[PDB]
RNA sequence: CGGGUAAGUUCCGACCUGCACGAAUGGCGUAAUGAUGGCCAGGCUGUCUCCACCCGAGACUCAGUGAAAUUGAACUCGCUGU
RNA sequence: GGAAGACCAAGGGUUCCUGUCCAACGUUAAUCGGGGCAGGGUGAGUCGACCCCUAAGGCGAGGCCGAAAGGCGUAGUCGAUGGGAAACAGGUUAAUAUUCCUGUACUUGGUGUUACUGCGAAGGGGGGACGGAGAAGGCUAUGUUGGCCGGGCGACGGUUGUCCCGGUUUAAGCGUGUAGGCUGGUUUUCCAGGCAAAUCCGGAAAAUCAAGGCUGAGGCGUGAUGACGAGGCACUACGGUGCUGAAGCAACAAAUGCCCUGCUUCCAGGAAAAGCCUCUAAGCAUCAGGUAACAUCAAAUCGUACCCCAAACCGACACAGGUGGUCAGGUAGAGAAUACCAAGGCGCUUGAGAGAACUCGGGUGAAGGAACUAGGCAAAAUGGUGCCGUAACUUCGGGAGAAGGCACGCUGAUAUGUAGGUGAGGUCCCUCGCGGAUGGAGCUGAAAUCAGUCGAAGAUACCAGCUGGCUGCAACUGUUUAUUAAAAACACAGCACUGUGCAAACACGAAAGUGGACGUAUACGGUGUGACGCCUGCCCGGUGCCGGAAGGUUAAUUGAUGGGGUUAG
RNA sequence: CCGAACCGACUAAUGUUGAAAAAUUAGCGGAUGACUUGUGGCUGGGGGUGAAAGGCCAAUCAAACCGGGAGAUAGCUGGUU
RNA sequence: GUACACACCGCCCGUCACACCAUGGGAGUGGGUUGCAAAAGAAGUAGGUAGCUUAACCUUCGGGAGGGCGCUUACCACUUUGUGAUUCAUGACUGGGGUGAAGUCGUAACAAGGUAACCGUAGGGGAACCUGCGGUUGGAUC
RNA sequence: GUCUCGUAGAGGGGGGUAGAAUUCCAGGUGUAGCGGUGAAAUGCGUAGAGAUCUGGAGGAAUACCGGUGGCGAAGGCGGCCC
């Protein structure tokens, strides 16, 4: 059966990459957010 | 003319078809064609703003001279052509100097005919004037608004508009809604009916057909549960209510009309 | 009431005493169509009378690996009563 | 074996190859592994990305709008799933190869010579450039048979032949220009069009010639005195290397691939922009620039291993699931169904016995034949092609494959292989060719009829409609409760009412705007009904809607009049 | 219209600590269209989308998910060495 | 003018109720005849002929020819199956018709029959009928 | 039966146009009735009808001529102009 992930790497980062959440002042929340937690990761970005 | 399909299979039985030899059976005009893509009835925030719109076939867009200005020079008609665009035909027609547009075509209007346009042209079918020089009692159609806006009114296929009265500065029309409308004497009109009128006798004969025209299907709001529509609702089919749009304005009589700015040229309404 | 069955609360045709049908929240018909509802017949048969035998995969035994729900504690019988 | 083979995109990321190890991982053991450890492995002007160009859409200087955050959008700038230059065959590694090597090619650009010469764009025109269905003809991929070449003479009767086995391959490029498709050509004069100009496109009028151009699969030639090649021979570290090498033709059949972005036809009427060609403006003037030949230089960078219907991706698993594109052999067959096979790939990571009940998946069954049961659930049955034949009803299409029935293998003859298809040499003609005409050798080859013959059975397997009668509902094809409901529900063409005069009604939105629509009442929205046929009666008292506007009542607003507080007196 | 691929999901058996958190097997429907599919885009939570089942919106839907107000409140149940 | 003549206290129409009779439709059903498509194949006759058996003819004395039986094929009666056509009988119920009798409801027609009658058509109504549209005089009065 | 010349005609088909009248709409004047019948009532009217004047819209039919007149196979055909 098909399930929910499908992948493609162009559409996860233009979802979800650093230049997305760049684009937005939430999105720039998000980048605070998760600098302040100490995310070794902050992005899906590869 | 009006051909009726035989019922070789259920879809068929019903279908009405308008067939015209007379219409061009290549391709158009190229410099006169642009792209139009679809909506799906979505405005610029992506939202469904009139439903029942979706998919059929993709169209062309014909540049079409609604505004008929190239005064005193004549013209002669290349071709009818179809136009996906509009219930109307339009026909192709070329200049004395070399330039070529597209017009309405009206009833009658054939190759090698020749029209023209401006205060002095002649008083017959696709000649434009403006109706300050049209006789009253004309029929007429393309009917400016505002001099030199270009034609607004009967523009559908086999409608047209009456000129009934000139006093002045403006004439009195007859519009095929039956509203009486003062319109300037300046606003220019284009002479005759438009043509294609057996347009209203087709019969699209399945749901296929409608979907081939970019309509998508309606849901009637008694089928609906109550949180969809004022009419949802009910152990088998109820209804006991006034019927109303689903945003609940009454629709079986109300009237919606409000624009108190061209209230003054309205003599009559349609009823 | 009639039909079909040896026998028919279903089915078909009628009657009208419509608890409580009825004319676009349509009435009455309707060829064709339907993985649609009901009823009847021919063919067909292990559906059944009424089960028998057979071929394979498990179940069973040996070697290797090795779960689960549950669980107050158990030295965890029948009966009649309480 | 239309895959359980081969190859890509996506996704993954070393899983690839070699050596080594067997703790843990592997549903068992493991000497083995997609496991541990170590080393190795991915070579490009031509493949892809990047790049030029745009679609939907995104962002968006100014701008318009909004308490703020922000929203929309112009000029622009991004954005492929689409348009845009060029490489093939052979060989080679343990592991890469259109990337390395051998052979033979091609493209774009920079320079520099030479010869000749109106070049010039952010502008104009052309082109790029476009649907569905259907029908053929011409072909190739590919196959089959013959010929050819090499080998064979058979474990058991026969096998020197009308016998057996194998091979019979060769590209891009360059040259040629055929089946076919489209279009009349050429030269003058003139002109309200193409924001200016134009020799370009469009328009008008003449003259003259009638064949001129554009496009185009395949074939043929060359590429190739090469490469490859059955086998043979010699070595092996027995895995494999080294050496040599015959024939290398024809006929017939033939695509879903090519000609074909064609042709015919239909209505629902079928992207854009650049590259490309052409025209001139400002400008430049024996300069620049353009065209051609020649030479020379440059073509960077990143990807390239491996899996890809899967043990490497999505499913927590080495999970009977899911996953877009390409390739398409033989015999039978209508076929990409199905059966058996080829190339190729696999036996599914617990086995060994036994031969109880019972469960699962199957086979057969005396007599009966729906008596079973809520119900013929399940099972059994029917099943192909040709011909004969086929009722009520019907919207004249249907119903209909109604129903029912007959024939069917093999052998011989007709006919040493027929009708048909294909078509060589020859011969004739020619405006001499990839030509026409004639002619038919060779090859291929249904179907039928007559006679005979084997079996219980000839559509023998796989494959492959059960049929008929009465009736409810819905006209019909469609749609739906992903995961207990597929229906009589939803939709539907058709019908009606009603709103809407365009800055439309209506909808999204504090707004700007946007959809409706580049539409205009034969149009658009809302609502109910639901093909079609015959039809659709009475009630306006209630509720709503529409119209009326004389009177009664009534809001903010206005503040007449009366009453009170204070106190100069 | 008949029928493979492809898209579905009418019946039965199995399975129900499954091989599988919806499948397998035998049959079944559509199969040039209101068809199907790849890639990318757009619509956002009282909101979307809906040939309408309150269906679907990441195994979640009569108001998604995550974080916060937050130790909401609990005349109720349990527990209290 | 008249459809009156025991003579307008005349004549007379239709529904409804009652009785009887024939007939159309009808879920269908049961018989007779018959078409079409097949299956079937006794006897007979004809063709063929493995096998068996032979009075006359011919033999070179073994046989040969020819015949018969058997077998087989063709044609075909009985019979069978499927599906139509036609005809007769019958059927709950239902449609109108005739006759009788006169009960109930009216009074349509005959006089200008009290709204002149009638024809075609359409709609309506317990019934005769009424109304619209065109037509006729086979209308009285004037 | 054909040809030649002329005559009368609501013979047919198509298009245009004119005047009278009805209805409706607007406005002016004006005020209590109008309309209808055998008699009435329903209906219309002080929210200004009916009556009268002006302007407009629209459809249908063609007074007088007109005639036991004409034309046409019958059904039928009537303003004027082409
Ligand atoms: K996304
Ligand atoms: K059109
Ligand atoms: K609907
Ligand atoms: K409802
Ligand atoms: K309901
Ligand atoms: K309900
Ligand atoms: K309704
Ligand atoms: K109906
Ligand atoms: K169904
Ligand atoms: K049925
Ligand atoms: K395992
Ligand atoms: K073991
Ligand atoms: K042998
Ligand atoms: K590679
Ligand atoms: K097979
Ligand atoms: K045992
Ligand atoms: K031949
Ligand atoms: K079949
Ligand atoms: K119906
Ligand atoms: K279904
Ligand atoms: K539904
Ligand atoms: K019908
Ligand atoms: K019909
Ligand atoms: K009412
Ligand atoms: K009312
Ligand atoms: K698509
Ligand atoms: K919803
Ligand atoms: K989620
Ligand atoms: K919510
Ligand atoms: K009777
Ligand atoms: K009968
Ligand atoms: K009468
Ligand atoms: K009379
Ligand atoms: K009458
Ligand atoms: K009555
Ligand atoms: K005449
Ligand atoms: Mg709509
Ligand atoms: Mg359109
Ligand atoms: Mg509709
Ligand atoms: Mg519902
Ligand atoms: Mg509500
Ligand atoms: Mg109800
Ligand atoms: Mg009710
Ligand atoms: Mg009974
Ligand atoms: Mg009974
Ligand atoms: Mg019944
Ligand atoms: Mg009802
Ligand atoms: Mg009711
Ligand atoms: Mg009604
Ligand atoms: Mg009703
Ligand atoms: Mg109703
Ligand atoms: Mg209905
Ligand atoms: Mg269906
Ligand atoms: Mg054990
Ligand atoms: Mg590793
Ligand atoms: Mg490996
Ligand atoms: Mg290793
Ligand atoms: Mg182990
Ligand atoms: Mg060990
Ligand atoms: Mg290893
Ligand atoms: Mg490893
Ligand atoms: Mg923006
Ligand atoms: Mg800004
Ligand atoms: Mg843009
Ligand atoms: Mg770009
Ligand atoms: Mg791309
Ligand atoms: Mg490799
Ligand atoms: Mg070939
Ligand atoms: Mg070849
Ligand atoms: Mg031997
Ligand atoms: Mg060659
Ligand atoms: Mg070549
Ligand atoms: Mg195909
Ligand atoms: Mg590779
Ligand atoms: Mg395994
Ligand atoms: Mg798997
Ligand atoms: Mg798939
Ligand atoms: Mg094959
Ligand atoms: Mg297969
Ligand atoms: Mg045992
Ligand atoms: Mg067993
Ligand atoms: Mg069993
Ligand atoms: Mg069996
Ligand atoms: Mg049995
Ligand atoms: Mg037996
Ligand atoms: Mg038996
Ligand atoms: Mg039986
Ligand atoms: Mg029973
Ligand atoms: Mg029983
Ligand atoms: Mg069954
Ligand atoms: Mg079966
Ligand atoms: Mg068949
Ligand atoms: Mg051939
Ligand atoms: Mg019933
Ligand atoms: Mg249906
Ligand atoms: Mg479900
Ligand atoms: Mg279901
Ligand atoms: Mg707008
Ligand atoms: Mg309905
Ligand atoms: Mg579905
Ligand atoms: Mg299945
Ligand atoms: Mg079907
Ligand atoms: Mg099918
Ligand atoms: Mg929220
Ligand atoms: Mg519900
Ligand atoms: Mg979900
Ligand atoms: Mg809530
Ligand atoms: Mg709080
Ligand atoms: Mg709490
Ligand atoms: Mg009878
Ligand atoms: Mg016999
Ligand atoms: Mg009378
Ligand atoms: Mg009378
Ligand atoms: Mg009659
Ligand atoms: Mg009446
Ligand atoms: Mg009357």
């Amino acid at each position: 059966m098909k399930r929910t992930f499908q992948p493609s790497v162009l559409k996860r980062n233009r979802s979800h990459g650093f230049r997305a959440r760049m684009a937005t002042k939430n999105g720039r929340q998000v980048l605070a957010r998760r600098r302040a937690k100490g995310r070794a990761r902050l992005t899906v970005s590869k | 003319a009006v051909v009726k399909c035989k019922p070789t299979s259920p879809g068929r039985r019903h279908v009405v078809k308008v067939v015209n030899p007379e219409l061009h059976k290549g391709k158009p005009f190229a410099p006169l064609l642009e792209k139009n893509s679809k909506s799906g009835g979505r405005n610029n925030n992506g939202r469904i703003t009139t439903r029942h719109i979706g998919g059929g076939h993709k169209q062309a867009y014909r540049i079409v001279d609604f505004k008929r200005n190239k005064d005193g020079i004549p013209a002669v008609v290349e071709r009818l052509e179809y136009d996906p665009n509009r219930s109307a035909n339009i026909a192709l027609v070329l200049y004395k100097d070399g330039e070529r547009r597209y017009i309405l075509a009206p009833k009658g209007l054939k190759a090698g005919d020749q029209i023209q346009s401006g205060v002095d042209a002649a008083i017959k079918p696709g000649n434009t004037l403006p109706m300050r020089n049209i006789p009253v009692g004309s029929t007429v159609h393309n009917v400016e608004m505002k001099p030199g806006k270009g034609g607004q009114l009967a523009r559908s296929a086999g409608t047209y508009v009456q000129i009934v009265a000139r006093d002045g500065a403006y004439v009195t029309l007859r519009l095929r809604s039956g509203e009486m409308r003062k319109v300037e004497a300046d606003c220019r009109a284009t002479l005759g009916e438009v043509g294609n009128a057996e347009h209203m006798l087709r019969v699209l004969g399945k749901a296929g057909a409608a979907r081939w025209r970019g309509v998508r299907p309606t849901v009637r709001g008694t089928a609906m549960n109550p949180v969809d529509h004022p009419h949802g609702g009910g152990e088998g089919r109820n209804f006991g209510k006034h019927p109303v749009t689903p945003w609940g304005v009454q629709t079986k009589g109300k009237k919606t009309r409000s624009n108190k700015r061209t209230d003054k040229f309205i003599v009559r309404r349609r009823s």
